[PDB]
């Protein structure tokens, strides 16, 4: 249960000022430590924050084309992992080609989505030798990840609460007379709200609800009355501000999103294919 | 590392255990299910009567467990002759196993390997369950489980039919199992193979019909058994109060929805009549 | 001592969830998924995962960081 889970406890943070002074802290740690034991090959954090972007996509394409049916809490929880890695750490010690890929595999093993590592590996778009290469990879950087996890795998998503918010809106609220139009577009939402930061400044219901009133404002529906009324949030206004106020914060995030851009991503992919070759 | 090794306290087909300086440190595929499963679920749970994990570690693939380090277990209890388990005894050992079940159920997780030997006993009396190597989390529709859990001699009869899908109750099940274990010092149910357990099971307490299993007939294994009358609990449980035989019904009832939870287990009287279970301190130990 | 039962509470920081029982009543178990006749003779009931699904729903709704 997420109100008193690791999540909650452990990675949810209070605001995107921490998340940058965590990455800040992560890349000069690594620089120091390059200095240390070894300047235009160095990366800045928001030059390492568009490399996690762009491979936080790479692993959602990875795990949108696994076979068997990869289920979505699975990817939801690898993609969690991977944006709690890069938070203490830098993509110039540890390569995202392959932090994400133990991601992948650390969550199927996680979430009890059986899977054997050769079937895993042959979803890599690679000849046999550079899918073992990348299963010995895996294999070395596992424990690695569930370390820099600190050895808390239970995540949890904003896909059941988003349900359990349906089966209420169907029940309880007879005003939106069907909630599932609301789904795709929520859903949408919450696919760009999996983009941002979110995951690590709210809780899962949080995002679910955020993502279903927005669905419901861009539909044309002013439904506060669910939250007045069914939530009880008319007897206590400090809550039902609090709650508001949030939901603004994460569209804000949603809205002030950009997405890497291409020759940007390609310049920095060569720095950082230096960075992992000079060392 | 940081933890000293003391001594060397068992090994498994799946792990082996050391006492170390106290704690207990349990240690192409890759790091094993089991260790990650167990992890993945201490981390989430918090309660007295759940073993509590302490840390983890490991190199490469291979990782090692810590937790708090458990004196005795209910099987050592069970087959020690020289300890005589009073009414209130019982009723501690069960109080205890049924907190730590209500509160994993509440968190929607399934042990599926109550025994005797993982309800692990510690200095002060405090019953725990351990060996969450087979435990899941259960409730959501779209997953399958495997009828193989909990160990033959405790299995509920509805995962000797092979249910794919079940609840509490094959915990509760077991629970009873080892209620029963605890009335009679031996095992209550000791079959060779499915089929003998299944017969043991409907020896001693009839063959369910519809009227008892309203579904029974549309499990997978399902078998059409003998029409045994089993036997009464009376004279099973000779030594059984009424309240205690209240209870043993529910735990044993054949339809796994009416078959009490732990919540409801823990509501009834004889819980809460006289005599009150034993304080943890006064537990009997070998 | 006798023992006495006192139901564990744990703060959800959310909505009040309807009691397993009363979901039923309250017309909730209309939009799950019925249970098929197995996964009933299993123990296994749609008021289950209809609980479930309220529980993760209103988890920690009223939380901040
Ligand atoms: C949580 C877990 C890793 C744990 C904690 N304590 N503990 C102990 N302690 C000593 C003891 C306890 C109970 C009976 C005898 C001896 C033994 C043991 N494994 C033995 C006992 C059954 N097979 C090997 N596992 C543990």
């Amino acid at each position: 249960m997420y109100h008193n889970s690791s999540q909650k406890r452990h990675w949810t943070f209070s605001s995107e000022e921490q998340l940058a002074r965590l990455r800040a802290d992560a890349n000069r740690k690594f620089r120091c430590k390059a200095v240390a034991n070894g300047d235009p090959v160095f990366l800045e954090p928001h030059e390492e924050m568009t490399l996690c972007k762009y491979y936080e996509k790479r692993l959602l394409e990875f795990c949108s084309v696994f076979k068997p049916a990869m289920p979505r809490s699975v990817v939801g929880t690898a993609c969690m992992y991977f944006k709690r890695f890069y938070l203490n750490n830098s993509v110039m010690e540890y390569h995202p080609r392959i932090i994400m890929l133990t991601c992948a595999f650390l969550a199927c093993k996680v979430d009890e989505f059986n899977v054997s590592s050769p079937q895993f590996v042959g979803n890599l778009r690679e000849s046999p030798l550079g899918q073992e290469k990348a299963l010995e990879q895996i294999l070395e950087y596992e424990l690695l990840l569930i370390q820099q996890l600190n050895f808390h795998l239970i995540v949890h998503n904003p896909y059941r609460p988003f349900e359990g918010f349906l089966i209420d809106l169907k029940t309880r609220y007879p005003i939106l007379e069907n909630p599932e139009i609301l789904r795709k577009t929520a859903d949408d939402f919450l696919n760009r709200i999996a983009l941002t930061d979110a995951y690590l400044l709210y809780t899962p219901s949080q995002i679910a609800l955020t993502a279903i009133l927005s669905s419901a404002s861009r539909a044309g529906i002013t439904m506060e009355s669910y939250l007045s009324e069914s939530l009880m949030l008319k007897e206590n206004r400090t809550c039902l501000s609090q709650l508001l106020d949030i939901m603004k914060s994460m569209r804000n995030l949603v809205k002030k999103y950009e997405p890497p851009r291409s020759e940007e991503v390609a310049v920095l992919k060569q720095k950082l294919e230096r960075c992992h070759s000079a060392e | 590392k940081r933890y000293e090794k003391l001594d060397f306290l068992g090994e498994g087909q799946f792990a082996t255990v050391y006492k170390a300086r106290i704690v207990a440190i349990k240690k192409k595929d890759g790091i094993n299910r089991t260790a990650l499963r167990e992890i993945k679920l201490l981390q989430e749970l918090s309660h007295p009567n759940i073993i509590g994990l302490l840390d983890a570690f490991g190199h490469k693939s291979n990782i090692s467990l810590v937790f708090d380090f458990m004196e005795t277990d209910l099987e050592v209890i069970i087959k020690d002759n020289s300890l005589v388990l009073t009414p209130s005894h019982i009723k501690a050992y069960m109080l205890m196993t049924l907190q730590g079940l209500e509160y994993l159920h509440q968190h929607w997780i399934l042990h599926r390997d109550l025994k005797p030997n993982n309800l692990l006993l510690d200095e002060n009396g405090v019953l725990k369950l351990a060996d969450f190597g087979l435990a899941k989390s259960f409730g959501s529709p779209n997953r399958a489980y495997t009828h193989q859990v909990v160990t033959r001699w405790y299995r509920a009869p509805e995962l000797l039919f092979g249910a794919r899908m079940y609840g509490v109750g094959v915990d509760m099940w077991a629970v009873g199992c080892i209620l029963a274990e605890l009335l009679l010092r031996v095992p209550f149910l000791p079959g060779d193979s499915d089929l003998d357990q299944l017969t043991r099971i409907f020896e001693t307490l009839g063959t369910p019909t519809e009227e008892q299993w309203p579904d029974m007939c549309s499990l997978p294994d399902y078998v059409t058994f003998k029409s045994f009358p089993g036997i009464p609990l009376h004279h099973i449980f000779s030594a059984a109060g009424d309240d205690l035989l209240d209870l043993i019904q529910g735990l044993f009832l054949f339809n796994p929805c009416a078959r009490i939870t732990a919540t409801q287990a823990l509501k009834m009287k004889y819980f809460s009549n006289r005599p009150g279970p034993t304080p943890g301190c006064q537990l009997p130990r070998p | 001592a006798l023992y006495e039962y006192q139901p564990l509470q744990i703060e959800t920081y959310g909505p009040h969830v309807p009691e397993l029982e009363m979901l039923g009543r309250l017309g909730y178990l209309n939009h799950v998924r019925a249970a098929s006749p197995q996964d009933l003779a299993g123990g296994y009931t749609s008021s289950l995962a209809c609980h479930r699904a309220l529980q993760d729903a209103f988890s920690g709704l009223f939380w901040q960081p």
